[PDB]
């Protein structure tokens, strides 16, 4: 006989973002309704000394 | 006649005492040059 003695599957991990030190760069926001707006800005009003 | 106690940085040396500023906080983002910037011009 042929002896078949184990078989294996992937024991693959999971990676997340926040888990990730570059979410430190970034500041992560869900918003569920981003998929209708086509536009976001910021306004700075600075005067100067 | 009356003080008032701010910090600063103080270098020591030849048993004399002197305060160090960088006026850089105060030229900032402002039309005129900081006069301690100085040009030289050698022949």
């Amino acid at each position: 006989f042929e002896a078949i003695f184990g078989t294996f599957c992937n024991r693959l991990e999971w990676v997340y973002f926040l888990t990730s030190g570059l979410a430190a760069a970034a500041h992560a926001i869900k918003f569920h309704d981003l998929n209708k707006l086509t536009t976001g800005k910021m306004l700075f009003h600075v005067q100067v000394p | 006649h009356s003080l008032t106690p701010l910090s600063m940085d103080v270098i020591r040396l030849g048993e004399k005492t002197v305060i160090m500023e960088n006026l850089r906080r105060v030229y900032k983002n402002t039309d005129t040059k900081d006069p301690l910037e100085r040009n030289v011009d050698l022949t």
